[PDB]
């Protein structure tokens, strides 16, 4: 919430044209990449403990 | 020496997560900036 309102204020958006569009977009993309991540991590945990 | 790694290994992890952010908001929100408004982006998340 903190970064969408600092880039709507840097942005130079004065009024109202200020939808949520990158605030959900960002945050659909932030399952994918931890979950894929974790995926990874666990995998490589893994194979060094074998 | 594998011990090590470990220890490294759950820093790693602990990182990952908070560099996730950083990742989806480059998705997001940097495409149609400047170099410049990137770094300063960078900057004020990062803070």
């Amino acid at each position: 919430i903190h970064f969408d309102r600092n880039f709507y204020q840097k942005m130079k958006v004065g009024v109202n044209p200020r939808s949520p569009g990158y605030f959900i977009d960002g945050l659909r993309a932030l399952v994918k990449l931890v979950t894929a991540k974790y995926q990874d991590l666990q995998e490589n945990q893994r194979f060094v403990n074998v | 020496r594998w011990l090590n790694t470990t220890k490294q290994f759950s820093k790693t992890s602990q990182e990952l997560i908070g560099n996730c952010i950083i990742s989806s908001i480059y998705e997001t929100y940097f495409g149609h900036l400047n170099e410049r408004e990137r770094a300063d982006m960078l900057v004020i998340l990062k803070r």
